[PDB]
C-alpha cells in the first residue's frame, strides 16, 4: 500500500558520529553563528550648502 | 474507525497508512486501539460524517 | 516538405514516449519513422493513441503533412507529419472498424 | 557626480533621463512642453530668434 | 451675473466675479469646509509650515546623492514628521516632498482624531463637544479645537470623567457604577 | 498600555501592506539606477512615466534581520519564562527545569490555575521577551511552543526523541555560561525565520573562548539540538555531550501571540496533501 | 523501516520520470523546430 508520512528518524551510532564530526569541524574552524552586539575638508561650496541647510533645518525643527 | 481489521497486531502492521473516504477526504490511520480489538484512530483533513465509508487501496 | 511528393512512405523505427503516464498526450501520440527515399529519420504524430496501438514496428507507414490551424495548449511545436496509412490500409478505417490490418 | 551640486546637478540628471526615455519612448509623451499662453510664447520665440 | 448672451460672452470671455485666479481653486476654503476649522489664518499658518518643509526637502535633494549629510538630515526629517503624525510612511523621501499637505496637518488636528476614533459621530459634533468641555487629553482638559495631537497622545485622548457623555455611554452598556460618580 | 499595543500593531500592519504594494516601485528605481550607471535605453513604461522620473532625485538619495526583532536585537538581553502545560507530571517538571537551565536569562513558572490571557498580559506588563510552554504525554515530552511577546510570532514545534540529563548518570551539573551556537543546514526562507527566532531566544554576544556550544542541526526537516562542552588539545578538539538531546520538528508558525488563536498563519505543516512526502521544509 | 524505504524509492522513480519526459520533449522541440524553421525560411524565399 502507500504511506502518507516519512516516519520519524531513529537515532543511530553513525548519525551521532556524523553530528560529532560536523561539530568537531566547526569548532576547529571556530566558525559559529551567534548573536552579536549592535555597537554605537569637504569643499568650499559643499560647506556653504551644508551651512545653509543646517540653519534652515534648525528653524523648521 | 471500527471494521477494517481484526486485531491491534494487524492495525500495528498497517499503521501510519493512507486512507480516504468515499466522500473524497483523505486521512491517515494513526494508532491501534486497546479495548476493542480491531478498532483504530485515524486523522482526517475535515470532519468525516457517520454516513460515510473509509477505504484503503491495496494491491 | 520532404521534397517532391505530398505523401511520403517510411518505416516505423521506434515509438517515442510510450512510457509517459497521462494518456492521449503529444509525446504519447508521437512516433519516429525513417523515410525510405533518403534513409532519414524524423518524428511524426499519429492521431488517437488507440491508433498508436494499431501502428507497431517495421511496418511501412505513409505520412502526410500535419497542418495545424492555431496553437494549442499542450501540443509539441515542431512535429510536422502525421501518419495516414499503415502498411497499405488507412488508420481511420482501422479505427472505425471497417477494415483489418494485413501483414 | 559626487562633487556636482545645485542647479547643475538638477539639469544634468534631467538631461540623462531625457536621453534614455527619448531612445525608447513615444515622442509626444516624451516631449510635451509646458503650457504658456499664445502671445507670451510667440513673444518669447521672437525675442530668442532675434 | 445675468448669464449674458453670446456676443457679450465673446467680448467678456475673461470676466468672473466669484472665482479669480489668486483664489487658488478656493482650496483654502474647501479644506476649511472639509475639516471644519475656524479661521483663514489657521489654513495659511499650516501652508507656511508645509512650504518650509518643502523647501528644505528641495535643498536636500539638490545636495549630491551619496552624501552622508544628505541621508542623515532627510532621515531626521522623515522620522520627525512620522512621529508627529503628518505623513504616514517613513520610507519615501519623495513623500517627504510630495505628500506633506495642509490636509495632513489639518487632520492630525483634534476633532478629526476624535471623529476617527469614533468618540464623535461627525467632525462638527466633535468640535461642539470640545467647545462644551467634555474632552481631556491626559489628565487635563483641552478646550481648543485646534489642538494637534500626535500619535503617542492619540493614545491618551479620553472623556472627562464626570461628563453626561460618559454616563450615557456606560449606562447604555448597563455598566454604570456610581461609586466613582461616573 | 494595551491601547498603545493596539495602535502600534495596527500601524505595523498598515506599513506592511504599503511596503508590499511599493516593492514594485523599489524594482523600478533599481532599473532607473542601472540605466543611469551604465546607460541603456529605458523600457517603454518607465520612459513614458513622468511622476517616477520626476521624483527620482529623492528616491535616488534612497538606499537583514527580521521585522519583529530589528529594534532590540543586540540591545536587550532577553528574559524568557519556561512554563509548564497545566497540572504537570513530575517528569515534565524535570524537563522544564532542564530547559530553564539550557537558556540563560530564563525563569521557571509552575502553571496552576493560570489562564492564558492573564499569563500573556502579566508577561507583557512586567516585560519578558519570550514564553516557552511545554506539553507531555505520560512523562514523555512531545510539544514546545515559543512566543515572542510584544505582538510577536509563535512557533509550535513537536519534540520526539527526548533523553533527559538526569536520565543519563550523575555526571555533575551544567556550566551555565553564555554559550556558542551552531545552526546547520538552515537554508530556505523559513529556515531563516526559525534560525532568527531561536537565535534571539538565546543571549547576545558570547565570549571568544567559552566552553559550551549548543547545536541545532537540520536533518531532513528534523532539528536536532545538543549541548557539547569542548576542550582544545594539541592536535584535536574533544567534546563531551551534555544537556538533553531530542529531535524537534516545527509544525506551525503563527503571527500573533499564543493566546490569540485567530492569528494570521504564516506556515502550517500539510499532512494529507498529495505531495507531502516529497518536499523538505514543507 | 519499510515505509521510509518505499517512500524514498518512490520519490526517486518520480524524479527520474520527470527528467526523462522533459529530455524527450526538449530534443523533439529543438531538432524538429530547426528543420521546420529552415524549410519555412526556404519556402518564404519562393
Amino acid at each position: 500500500f502507500d504511506r502518507t508520512a516519512k516516519p520519524v528518524p531513529v537515532i543511530t551510532s553513525e548519525v551521532t558520529e556524523s553530528l560529532e564530526d560536523m561539530i568537531r569541524r566547526r569548532i576547529q574552524d571556530s566558525n559559529f553563528d551567534d548573536l552579536q552586539r549592535r555597537t554605537l575638508a569637504l569643499s568650499e561650496e559643499l560647506q556653504k550648502a551644508h551651512s545653509e541647510i543646517s540653519e534652515l533645518y534648525a528653524n523648521l525643527v | 474507525i471500527k471494521d477494517m481489521f481484526s486485531s491491534a497486531m494487524e492495525v500495528a502492521r498497517f499503521e501510519g497508512a493512507q486512507i480516504k473516504t468515499v466522500s473524497g477526504i483523505r486521512g491517515e490511520i494513526k494508532r491501534a486501539l486497546s479495548k476493542p480489538e480491531g478498532h483504530y484512530r485515524a486523522a482526517f483533513e475535515d470532519k468525516i460524517l457517520m454516513s460515510d465509508i473509509v477505504i484503503l487501496r491495496s494491491w | 516538405p520532404f521534397g517532391g511528393s505530398s505523401h511520403a512512405k517510411g518505416i516505423v523505427l521506434e515509438k517515442l514516449g510510450i512510457e509517459s503516464k497521462q494518456p492521449n498526450s503529444a509525446i504519447r501520440k508521437c512516433v519516429r519513422v525513417q523515410l525510405i527515399k533518403n534513409g532519414k529519420k524524423v518524428t511524426a504524430f499519429v492521431p488517437n493513441d488507440g491508433c498508436l496501438n494499431f501502428v507497431d514496428e517495421n511496418d511501412e507507414v505513409l505520412l502526410a503533412g500535419f497542418g495545424r490551424k492555431g496553437k494549442a495548449k499542450g501540443d509539441i511545436p515542431g512535429v510536422r507529419f502525421k501518419v495516414v496509412k499503415v502498411s497499405g490500409v488507412s488508420l481511420l478505417a482501422l479505427w472505425k472498424e471497417k477494415k483489418e490490418k494485413p501483414r | 557626480d559626487d562633487q556636482v551640486i545645485g542647479k547643475a546637478r538638477s539639469r544634468t540628471l534631467e538631461m540623462r533621463l531625457n536621453r534614455l526615455s527619448r531612445v525608447n519612448g513615444h515622442q509626444d509623451k516624451i516631449n510635451k512642453l509646458e503650457k504658456v499662453p499664445m502671445h507670451i510664447r510667440r513673444g518669447m520665440i521672437d525675442k530668442h530668434v532675434k | 451675473v445675468r448669464k449674458l448672451k453670446h456676443h457679450e460672452q465673446k467680448l467678456l470671455k475673461k470676466v468672473d466675479f466669484l472665482e479669480w485666479k489668486q483664489d487658488q481653486g478656493h482650496r483654502d476654503t474647501q479644506v476649511m469646509r472639509t475639516y471644519h476649522i475656524q479661521n483663514r489664518e489657521d489654513y495659511h499658518k499650516y501652508n507656511r509650515i508645509c512650504g518650509d518643509i518643502r523647501r528644505l526637502a528641495n535643498k536636500l535633494s539638490l545636495l549630491p546623492p551619496t552624501d552622508p549629510f544628505r541621508r542623515k538630515h532627510e532621515q531626521l526629517l522623515l522620522d520627525k514628521l512620522y512621529a508627529m503624525g503628518v505623513l504616514t510612511t517613513k520610507s519615501k523621501i519623495s513623500d517627504l516632498e510630495n505628500k506633506v499637505t495642509v490636509s495632513a496637518i489639518c487632520r492630525r488636528r483634534l476633532p478629526v482624531i476624535m471623529h476617527r476614533l469614533k468618540m464623535a459621530e461627525t467632525i462638527q459634533d466633535a468640535v461642539k463637544f470640545i467647545e462644551q468641555g467634555h474632552v481631556r487629553v491626559g489628565p487635563n482638559l483641552i478646550n481648543d479645537p485646534a489642538y494637534l495631537v500626535t500619535r503617542n497622545m492619540e493614545d491618551y485622548v479620553t472623556w472627562v470623567d464626570n461628563s453626561k457623555i460618559k454616563k450615557t455611554l456606560l449606562r447604555y452598556r448597563n455598566q454604570i457604577d456610581d461609586f466613582d460618580f461616573s | 498600555m494595551l491601547r498603545r499595543q493596539a495602535r502600534e500593531r495596527r500601524e505595523y500592519l498598515y506599513r506592511k501592506a504599503q511596503e508590499l504594494q511599493d516593492s514594485q516601485l523599489q524594482q523600478k528605481r533599481q532599473i532607473i539606477k542601472q540605466a543611469l550607471a551604465q546607460g541603456k535605453p529605458l523600457p517603454k513604461e518607465l520612459a513614458e512615466d513622468e511622476s517616477l522620473q520626476k521624483d527620482f532625485r529623492y528616491d535616488q538619495s534612497l538606499k537583514q534581520v527580521d521585522d519583529e526583532y530589528a529594534a532590540t536585537s543586540g540591545i536587550m538581553d532577553p528574559r524568557i519564562i519556561v512554563t509548564t502545560s497545566r497540572d504537570p507530571s513530575t517528569r515534565l517538571s524535570q524537563f522544564a527545569k532542564e530547559i530553564k537551565l539550557l537558556f540563560p536569562n530564563a525563569v521557571r513558572l509552575n502553571r496552576g490555575n493560570y489562564v492564558m490571557p492573564n499569563l500573556v498580559d502579566a508577561c507583557k506588563k512586567s516585560g519578558t521577551t519570550d514564553l516557552v510552554v511545554l506539553h507531555e504525554h505520560r512523562g514523555v515530552p512531545t510539544s514546545l511552543t515559543i512566543s515572542h511577546f510584544p505582538h510577536g510570532p509563535t512557533a509550535q514545534f513537536s519534540l520526539h526523541n527526548v533523553v533527559m540529563r538526569h536520565d543519563i548518570i550523575n555526571a555533575g551539573n551544567q556550566s551555565e555560561v553564555n554559550p556558542h551556537l551552531i545552526f546547520d543546514n538552515f537554508t530556505t526562507a523559513l529556515g531563516k525565520r526559525v534560525v532568527c527566532i531561536l537565535k534571539h531566544l538565546f543571549n547576545a554576544g558570547p565570549k571568544k573562548d567559552s566552553e559550551r556550544v549548543i547545536t541545532f542541526a537540520n536533518r531532513g526537516d528534523f532539528i536536532s539540538v545538543r549541548q557539547h562542552v569542548y576542550v582544545r588539545t594539541r592536535e584535536g578538539v574533544e567534546i563531551a555531550e551534555v544537556g538533553p538531546r531530542f529531535e524537534m520538528r516545527l509544525f506551525e508558525l503563527r503571527l500573533g501571540t499564543l493566546e490569540n488563536k485567530d492569528a494570521d498563519v504564516e506556515w502550517q505543516l500539510r499532512r494529507f496533501i498529495r505531495t507531502a512526502n516529497k518536499k523538505d521544509y514543507l | 523501516f519499510e515505509a521510509r524505504q518505499r517512500i524514498e524509492e518512490k520519490n526517486k522513480e518520480s524524479s527520474d520520470y520527470h527528467a526523462k519526459m522533459a529530455h524527450i520533449v526538449n530534443t523533439i522541440n529543438t531538432e524538429e523546430g530547426a528543420e521546420k524553421n529552415k524549410y519555412e525560411r526556404e519556402r518564404k524565399l519562393r
